[PDB]
């Protein structure tokens, strides 16, 4: 599980 | 031979969202100011890994196309190219011209590090070898750009769809290559070559981490996603 990246490359 | 004007637009879009990263500057002069001990280089060293991974996958979004592909193969791209663009960026960082002996000094700083001299010897190695290509501003970011863009990583489901993103990439660095250094015809594959080097870096990038000469190898958040370290 890798929420962090999921959630800068998906975050804007 | 000479760019197109698709080609100059992607060269500058490449070139400003590349340029949005920590100065070489701000990370030698932080090194230059004193001697720092093997607990506080640690640090050093995860604070800027930190930040470049936030830039990279900020510069990673903008590549064209990138949003397109599947969101797993977007995480495998990022997990599979981080150590190696930060190399790369650190190569480009210890080739840039200093006050006389400050090269010297700076080299000495992270020779002594905290971590085992035989993860120090190949890094130099690489490094040297960086500097002797002579590589322009253009070159380091299409070179970071191509990296991201390997379809060769593990755990990519649709190679096609990065080999797509990636070939207009290694069409400009073609024709920068072919423009700055005519005279040096195998130029482009010498940067095409440093690439299979750059990956060295990825196997032992933990064992390199944990043989730091400290009590306690702390790591963010975000480094424990994008590396293999707990
Ligand atoms: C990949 O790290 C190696 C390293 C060497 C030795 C041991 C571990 C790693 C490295 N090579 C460097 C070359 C330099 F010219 C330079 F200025 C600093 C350099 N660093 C460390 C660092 O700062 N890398 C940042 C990463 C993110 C970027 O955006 C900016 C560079 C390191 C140097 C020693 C003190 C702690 C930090």
């Amino acid at each position: 599980d890798h929420q962090l990246l999921r959630y800068l490359l998906d975050k804007d | 031979m000479e760019l197109t004007p698709d080609q100059q637009t992607l060269l500058h879009f490449i070139m400003d969202s590349y340029n949005k990263q920590r100065m070489p500057q701000e990370i030698t002069n932080k090194i230059l100011k004193e001697a720092f001990s093997a607990e506080e280089n640690f640090l050093i060293l995860t604070e800027m890994a930190t930040n470049h991974v936030q830039v990279l996958v900020e510069f990673t979004k903008k590549l064209p196309g990138f949003q397109t592909l599947d969101h797993e193969d977007q995480i495998a791209l990022l997990k599979g190219s981080a150590v190696e663009a930060m190399f790369l960026r650190s190569a480009e960082i210890f080739n840039k011209k200093l006050p006389s002996g400050h090269s010297d000094l700076l080299e000495a700083r992270i020779r002594n590090s905290g971590i085992s001299d035989e993860y120090i010897t190949p890094m130099f190695s690489f490094y040297k070898s960086i500097g002797e290509l002579k590589m322009t501003q253009e070159e380091y970011a299409l070179l970071t750009a191509i990296v991201i863009l390997s379809p060769d990583r593990q755990y990519i489901k649709d190679r096609e769809a990065v080999e797509k993103l990636q070939e207009p990439l290694l069409d400009v660095l073609q024709k920068l290559c072919k423009i700055h250094q005519p005279e040096n015809p195998q130029h482009f594959a010498c940067l095409l070559g440093r690439l299979t080097e750059l990956r060295t870096f990825n196997h032992h990038h933990a064992e390199m981490l944990m043989s730091w000469r400290v009590n306690d190898h702390k790591f963010t958040p975000l480094l424990c996603e994008i590396w293999d370290v707990q």
